[PDB]
């Protein structure tokens, strides 16, 4: 059995320019285990990402943060790319700010 | 605590 | 003001790649506070939450031998699973164990879990006695007759209704500045025209523990869910949840909507609208 | 002693 990841990509607080917080990328409701994360600052892989330990749901479906500070300005563009065995080409979704 | 103790 | 304590661990198998690798974690209620991790340099249980820095070198080490024995005893496992599954050597395969206790308000014994997965399925399960197991398939009818035979219903119980309820306890104690506070969503709307005859109204929850929290949205006084998305309720990164619900509505309607937030930390559910 |  294979479980797509859901993926959501959202900063910790609403975001304003210039005032420091967090980017993250959840994903959860994933099988197998094995994932990559990344993510990116104008296309470009952001180097120091942390993520969390391992775990799983009452399904047995696995979920992890993947996150990083930062500071938002209004010219810089955030994305979560994804990569996945369910997933023929790696998924990349778009930080949006004003949900 | 874990289970083995 | 019921609490729970869960481990859960993963192996995963990695054919050609070195040995299997294996993660545990530990919660109380929905706070992570240990972990191991065998690719990792340091070979120990690891804290995670403050109110277990305190605990001495004989818990370190102790926890670290469970955890430690369990990887080894996992990966036996894998090899006879696949043997029951006929199952070739060149494939990566996962198990999943999860148990833990619950205590009530009084700090008593609720109830005892202990369930173990293959390959993201079901595979055996400790029944809610204590005392008998469930076995998804024929395979694990293989372990549940081996361990019927190694009474091991009973070493279970016995660490469910007594080590875990007592840990489960003082981790309550120790740690009750932030494991016994609610902290209640803090929520707000968004509103954004889509078309000229439709806009979406966003109802968040922010910054909110425990996570199990509940976004309705309604029209005219009655639950919907007709062109509505709810997300899966999501980590801050702070030890606090997430969760926000939309509704796309016709231009114009917005006030025939409301959205209702239901949260422990709540002294009432917050009506929400545009 | 638990094995599968």
């Amino acid at each position: 059995i294979q479980r797509t990841p859901k993926i959501q990509v959202y900063s910790r607080h609403p975001a304003e320019n210039g005032k420091s917080n967090f980017l993250n990328c959840y994903v959860s409701g994933f099988h197998p285990s094995d994932i990559e994360v990344d993510l990116l600052k104008n296309g470009e892989r952001i180097e120091k990402v942390e993520h969390s330990d391992l775990s799983f749901s009452k399904d047995w479906s696995f979920y992890l943060l993947y996150y990083t500070e930062f500071t938002p300005t209004e010219k810089d563009e955030y994305a979560c790319r994804v990569n996945h065995v369910t997933l023929s080409q790696p998924k990349i979704v778009k930080w949006d700010r004003d949900m | 605590a874990t289970i083995g103790t | 003001g019921s609490h729970s304590m869960r481990y859960f661990y993963t192996s995963v198998s990695r054919p050609g790649r070195g040995e299997p690798r294996f993660i545990a974690v530990g919660y109380v209620d929905d706070t992570q506070f240990v972990r191991f991790d065998s690719d990792a340099a340091s070979q120990r249980m690891e804290p995670r939450a403050p109110w277990i820095e305190q605990e001495g070198p004989e818990y370190w080490d102790q926890e670290t031998r469970n955890v430690k024995a369990q990887s080894q005893t996992d990966r036996v496992d894998l090899g006879t699973l696949r043997g029951y599954y006929n199952q070739s050597e060149d494939g990566s395969h996962t198990i999943q164990i999860m148990y833990g206790c619950d205590v009530g308000p009084d700090g008593r014994f609720l109830r005892g879990y202990r369930q173990d997965a293959y390959d993201g399925k079901d595979y055996i399960a400790l029944n809610e006695d204590l005392r008998s197991w469930t076995a998804a398939d024929m395979a694990a009818q293989i372990t549940k007759r081996k361990w019927e035979a190694a009474h091991a219903a009973e070493q279970q119980r016995a660490y469910l209704e007594g080590r875990c309820v007592e840990w489960l306890r003082r981790y309550l104690e120790n740690g009750k500045e932030t494991l016994q506070r609610t902290d209640p969503p803090k929520t707000h709307m968004t509103h954004h025209p889509i078309s000229d005859h439709e806009a979406t109204l966003r109802c968040w929850a922010l910054g909110f523990y425990p996570a199990e929290i509940t976004l309705t949205w309604q029209r005219d006084g009655e639950d919907q869910t007709q062109d509505t998305e709810l997300v899966e309720t999501r980590p801050a990164g702070d030890g606090t949840f997430q969760k926000w619900a939309a509704v796309v509505v016709p231009s114009g309607e917005e006030q025939r909507y409301t959205c209702h937030v239901q949260h422990e930390g709540l002294p009432k559910p917050l009506t929400l609208r545009w | 002693a638990m094995y599968k």
